[PDB]
RNA sequence: UCCCCCGUGCCCAUAGCGGCGUGGAACCACCCGUUCCCAUUCCGAACACGGAAGUGAAACGCGCCAGCGCCGAUGGUACUGGGCGGGCGACCGCCUGGGAGAGUAGGUCGGUGCGGGGGA
RNA sequence: CGAUCAACGGAUAAAAGUUACCCCGGGGAUAACAGGCUGAUCUCCCCCGAGCGUCCACAGCGGCGGGGAGGUUUGGCACCUCGAUGUCGGCUCGUCGCAUCCUGGGGCUGAAGAAGGUCCCAAGGGUUGGGCUGUUCGCCCAUUAAAGCGGCACGCGAGCUG
RNA sequence: CGCCUCCUAAAAGGUAACGGAGGCGCCCAAAGGUCCCCUCAGGCGGGACGGAAAUCCGCCGGAGAGCGCAAGGGUAGAAGG
RNA sequence: CUGACUGGGGCCUGUAGAGCACUGAUAGGGCUAGGGGGCCCACCAGCCUACCAAACCCUGUCAAACUCCGAAGGGUCCCAGGUGGAGCCUGGGAGUGAGGGCGCGAGCGAUAACGUCCGCGUCCGAGCGCGGGAACAACCGAGACCGCCAGCUAAGGCCCCCAAGUCUGGGCUAAGUGGUAAAGGAUGUGGCGCCGCGAAGACAGCCAGGAGGUGGCUUAGAAGCAGCCAUCCUUUAAAGAGUGCGUAAUAGCUCACUGGUCGAGUGGCGCCGCGCCGAAAAUGAUCGGGGCUUAAGCCCAGCGCCGAAGCUGCGGGUCUGGG
């Protein structure tokens, strides 16, 4: 499915990694959306930043 | 009081340089290690300080043989 | 546990496995003396010559020039002709040595 | 009083504490046992010091099951000494102990007798314990 | 003696939960079956303190399963000492082994002479038939003196049980007691 | 195409140790000598040659055994990535992902290729 | 080929000390005083109670060990201050804490009374003069009800002394 | 104060402390190359001197011996003799 | 397009863990060399030794420099994503090479230090811009282009100061704990579970008696309350040649125990939550204060609300890229 992705949390602090995962996914602000294809890399990322960001399956 | 101790040698960066499946070069250097941790096999050359470099191009294989010892392989391409 | 004999046959023949050319394995049992070529990444026999087989007799070390011409002439049919001489745990000499010159005598290269 | 009559190297690091009891957290050889309920190291002087308790108390029969050995080697500086300048000397030999770990068996003992001496020494350690006794689960131990 | 006890088939639940729950987890098996359990931890815990790994142990499987079974195994959580899984050794037929108890019968005369029993194993290891298991081997621990000791070729087994370690493995020891009078001398 | 043997190989003990039985048709081994080839820091022990009186005793081959050994589950847990809290501290809890070693059950007295020979 | 060029990436081929007679530049990057954090040490207090205490663990005690508190000792660290935070001692002036020396109250006693021991509550007031020594401290003299321990930058030098 | 081994050192490498341990400043003309041949330690038992331990023999041993010197790694299917 | 990062796969690792297979350490046994002892004792050996004590065996452990094992993770290659003030190459200019706090993993240290020294991450530094935390660089939230008398939210709060609930339901605490520290102690309290007896009547208050020869190691002449060697039956509730006062003598008191009078719990265990003491330093105290007790405390459950320079809305500026 699409994954709507809601960034629900600062990054500040936390390691860069998990940073630079949530440019992976382009999410730049807080309260930011972006709807993409659950692939089992982009869903890497996302399960790898899922305490900083909400994932709400989309089509 | 004083120390005996507070000396220790330089560091040596000894161990597998290339891993399995590794495109490489002949007469590249594999496991920089002391004694044979790895023995060299198949295109497996090794220089007096049991250094492990590709004999020919190809692929690294490692494969261990039990009681044999670990073996490394460059099965050319 | 190992013995002299083993450890010398292990000895001998991963000293020549190294090469990578095909091993030539040599049997000399008390009453025959057999002898094989095999590519040992194959872990495939191709030519096997035996005193037994060629049903020969005499001086068992002429009968080594015997089986050893024979298998050099199969194994010229075969077209191998650099071959490892695989003399096994046994001393390079008598029976199996003449039975390498029939070999090269066979002529076969090494 | 305990100590390791020899060993590889005379100091040594101090090491976390964190984790359970590995070994020895069942009553295995006496009856009763009081275990550690909580991390800490002991001196050969306080456990020799409680086992010296133990068999006051008894006083007659029972048999002390020391299932600690104070190995690791305790250091300190000489007193007054800015820092640096080496490790510390050998103070004495301290035994790590974690929770669950069963530190002293008393056997051939009442009741009573067990519990109140193991209550004792459980006064003379630095660590909250619990008297405990031989169960099925030691038994399945 | 028979010492029942209900069984529930855990599917896939956490055993944190379970445990939480006071569930006991656990598992019966043998060379045939393989069943992830659990049951009463307070259950288990009665019935286990009278029935520990020397005496059958009857599941009251829910089905209406009832194996006589045993407890091979239980894990012990060391930070509280409470049982945390079983390893229920379904008792199928074909004679396995198992840890019979050991009754002391009589005193040590050395114990009477103030001597401390000492006991090595409090239990025996034997291999013995599933469904004749002997749940007592007395010992003749009358002709005892301090510094006396015990071993497994002077154990009297009934029949089809078997030794199942060294006839030299000792059993248990008569030793000096502890006195407070030599403690003065150390003092 | 099946069985046995003889040589090799790979997997690296579930493959080993042990005990038991068995093999001589062939094979092999032991063996029968040491003139010769060859050799012993002495020795035909080994090595080597010629040979086949005898024997399968040994060795080795194969089967049986779980005594040893080795392998070993399932569960459970320790442990831990990550995210959470607690604790004065030593250190500890939770959710999330992974997940042991130990033991237990149990399993193994090998599998398999190549070639040669013999038999069916 | 000549390296203890070993301070071993080797400043010359060639080199040691002292300064309170000192000077300059800097530094709170770094010590001495203080203050700060820790409380190792120090003081105090509790736990166990071995043993003592005619006996009797607990009137008095308290082996072996343990747990604390404080922050007066000596320490550790080096955090502010090295374009200055004057350092011991004494004098003056005090203020405060209580872990109370006396005075107030009380409990127990191995409290007959008296005098005591210990502990509890108690900080209002007091807690002497002198010899020695720079001293604090301590000893001593004579007394007292007592002759408290400490904090206040080991109080107090833009208050004195030196 | 330079270099080697180990731990520190957190399963890549590296990784500090006036941290915990030790070594080196050479040696071998064979202790090097190659060919061939052998396999130890250890224990038992028996064995003149002769032992605990000399050399001998038989029995069991995968390496626990050795490998010029610290440690480590490596290692008898040899780098050991 | 190669980047960080991610997924798939391959492989390298010896750490945590675990374990004793090696090295050592190690507790207790068995067995047992061997040494010590006693006799035996020399003419030489031998018997015992609850002496120590090899080695081995069993049980139990231990380790940074131990490893039969061994994760999680980490590293690397490839494939896939990944367009980003990403990456790579070459030139130019740098500045920095005193760092620090926090968490985790270690060493030193005293498992002390706002300590030191390292690794990993982070933040400050340079973000002492903003909200919370009272105040406070690194703790929580959150990366400030600007303006707006707009809105939703973050941590955190909603009894006044001070905006939001004296908001709801359920508990517990009575210490102002909350709003400070341990060991240790405790009929605190609440809630659990376990055992004992409860009407062949419970605890319970009562009551009525509770003993003998009297004698034994018989002596500090107390058969029993004094040092011990003791503990027979019986006086037809049956109460001990006793449990504590008089006992170098009896007493008498009392107790375990015998009935009944009441008539329902009583009693003892272990666990858990929240509390008490433990708890003394120096200018005046204080939860930030006021004040707070079916709370305005703690825990659980709910909703809503407040709440920043976060975000959203509007307007504008400016940089990069795309038109």
């Amino acid at each position: 499915p699409r994954l709507k992705v809601k960034l629900v949390k600062s990054p500040i602090g936390y390691p860069k990694d998990q940073k630079a995962a949530l440019k992976a996914l382009g999410l730049r602000r807080l309260q930011q959306e972006r709807v993409l294809e659950d692939t089992p890399a982009i869903r890497g990322n996302v399960e790898k930043v899922a305490h900083l960001v909400r994932v709400e399956v989309v089509e | 009081g004083s120390t005996r101790n507070g000396r220790d040698s330089q560091a040596k960066r000894l161990g597998v340089k290339r891993y399995e499946g590794q495109v490489v070069r002949a007469g590249n250097i594999l496991v920089r290690q002391r004694g044979t941790r790895f023995k060299p096999g198949k295109n497996v050359g090794m220089g007096r300080d049991f250094t492990l470099f590709a004999l020919v191009d190809g692929v690294v294989e490692f494969q261990d043989r039990g009681r044999l010892g670990r073996y490394v392989h460059v099965r050319p391409l | 546990r190992l013995t002299a004999y083993e450890r010398r046959k292990f000895r001998v023949r991963n000293r020549i496995k190294r090469t990578g050319r095909l091993r030539l394995s040599v049997f000399r049992s008390l009453k025959h003396i057999y002898a094989q070529i095999i590519d040992d990444e194959k872990g495939v026999t191709l030519v096997s010559a035996s005193s037994l087989a060629l049903k020969l007799k005499g001086n068992k070390t002429e009968v080594a020039r015997q089986v050893g011409r024979a298998l050099a002439e199969k194994a010229l049919a075969l077209g191998i002709k650099q071959v490892a001489f695989d003399r096994g745990p046994y001393k390079y000499h008598g029976r199996v040595k003449a039975l390498a010159e029939g070999a090269r005598e066979g002529g076969l290269e090494f | 009083m305990l100590m390791p009559r020899r060993m590889k190297y005379r100091k040594q690091q101090r090491g976390r504490l964190k984790g359970a009891t590995k070994g020895g957290d069942y009553v295995a050889f006496g009856d009763y046992g009081l275990v550690a309920l909580e991390p800490a190291w002991i001196t050969a002087q306080q456990i020799e010091a409680a086992r010296v308790a133990m068999v006051r108390h008894f006083r007659r029969g029972g048999k002390i099951f020391i299932r600690i050995f104070p190995d690791k080697p305790y250091t300190k500086k000489p007193l007054e000494v800015r820092m640096g300048k080496g490790k510390g000397n050998v103070e004495g030999y301290v035994a790590v102990v974690k929770p669950g770990r069963v530190m002293f068996e008393v056997a051939g003992v009442t009741e009573e007798q067990a519990m109140e001496a193991l209550r004792i020494a459980g006064h003379k350690l630095p660590i909250k314990t619990k008297i405990v006794r031989r169960d099925a689960y030691d038994e399945a131990q | 003696m028979e010492y029942r006890l209900k069984a529930y088939y855990r599917e896939g639940e956490k055993p944190s939960a379970l445990r939480r729950a006071g569930k006991l987890p656990g598992v019966m098996y043998n060379r045939h079956l393989n069943r992830k359990v659990y049951v009463d931890l307070v259950e288990f815990d009665k019935v286990f303190r009278q029935a520990s790994i020397h005496h059958v142990i009857v599941l009251e499987l829910p089905d209406g399963q009832s194996l006589p079974t045993l407890v091979r195994q239980v894990n012990l959580d060391k930070r509280r000492r409470r049982p945390e899984h079983v390893d229920f050794f379904v008792l199928s037929d074909e004679p396995v082994e198992m840890y019979v108890p050991l009754r002391f019968v009589g005193t040590p005369a050395g114990v009477r002479a103030g001597g401390v029993l000492q006991e090595i194993h409090r239990d025996i290891l034997v291999k013995v038939s599933p469904r004749n298991i002997p749940e007592f081997i007395e010992v003749d621990v009358s002709g005892l003196e301090i510094g006396d000791s015990l071993h497994a070729s002077d154990l009297k087994l009934p029949p089809g049980v078997e030794l199942a370690v060294s006839p030299e493995e000792t059993i248990a020891a008569v030793v000096p007691p502890e006195d407070v009078e030599k403690l003065a001398e150390e003092a």
